[PDB]
């Protein structure tokens, strides 16, 4: 079983879920942030000193 | 065992081809005892004998 939601970015805050599947207990799911690291693509054009 | 003060509550239930519909029942009894149940309407089909 599969379950989509949406959530606010920010790197402490956790997520807290609790799946439904009918005929059955619901669970609850905790997911949390850790980083967010953007990386660009770079390349060199000359150094200096 | 005579049979009487019943009170049938429908928790939760789906219409799909597999038995995705759960009722309970509270009841005042005579004395123990098994005897079976049965739906004679045919909107619905008892799983259980």
């Amino acid at each position: 079983y599969e379950h989509t939601a949406v959530m606010p970015n920010k790197v402490g805050i956790p997520y807290k879920a609790l799946v439904e599947r009918p005929g059955y207990a619901p669970v609850h799911l905790q997911i949390q942030l850790v980083n967010t690291r953007i990386i660009p693509s770079t390349n060199l054009e000359y150094i200096t000193c | 065992p005579t049979v009487s003060d019943l009170e049938c509550k429908i928790t939760e239930c789906t219409y799909a081809f597999d038995f995705g519909g759960i009722a309970t029942v509270a009841y005042k009894s005579s004395k123990a005892g098994n005897c079976p149940i049965h739906s004679p309407s045919g909107v619905a089909v008892i799983k259980e004998n």
